[PDB]
């Protein structure tokens, strides 16, 4: 099951690829609000 | 100078001459001509559409500054400023102000300094702030 196993590895490849997405988001909202609050 | 400005009736240049005056006094340990200083400033420019906005501002640094004196007077400066412009109510300072005075009520020193931190990262801040909350979190 070593290659079923790396299909599940893959399985939180791709979950992890959503959490880096979600992480990177979080990241350029803080500069968004950075940004319009030095504008000021 | 300023005193010569205002004999020419020339506004807009005394103010920050003043406002000069006022916070290198501050700086050196004299609070009430800074506070009065800043007061008088931030209720000549409440007036003011343009300068209105950065009114506010003004009136944070004077809370600021009557905070060393102590604690009640500092929280009912906080009451007046607030009541006196209410638009100053909206503005983050209030709610710095009231985290910093809770924490300070319980000696909890770990959550002003974090909020400071919070603060801080969110806009840089500047040598006089940073001068005057240290000194204070020495209490």
């Amino acid at each position: 099951m070593a290659e079923d196993a790396d299909m599940r590895n893959e399985l939180e490849e791709m979950q992890r690829r959503a959490d880096q997405l979600a992480d990177e988001s979080l990241e350029s909202t803080r500069r968004m609000l950075q940004l319009v609050e030095e504008s000021k | 100078s300023a005193d010569y400005y205002k004999g020419e009736e020339s506004n807009s240049s005394a103010n920050k001459c003043l406002l000069k005056v006022a916070g290198y006094a501050a700086q050196l340990e004299q609070y009430q001509k800074a506070i009065d200083i800043y007061e008088q400033v931030g209720t000549s420019a409440m007036d003011s559409p343009l300068l209105k906005y950065s009114a506010k501002d003004y009136f944070f640094k004077a809370a600021l500054c009557h905070f060393c004196i102590d604690m009640l007077n500092a929280k009912l400066a906080v009451q007046k400023y607030e009541e006196l412009f209410p638009a100053f109510s909206d503005s983050r300072e209030c709610k710095l102000m009231k985290k910093l005075l809770e924490a300070h009520e319980e000696q909890n020193v770990d959550s002003y300094t974090e909020s400071v931190k919070e603060y801080d990262s969110i806009s840089r801040l500047d040598q006089w702030l940073t001068t005057m909350l240290l000194r204070i979190k020495k209490t």
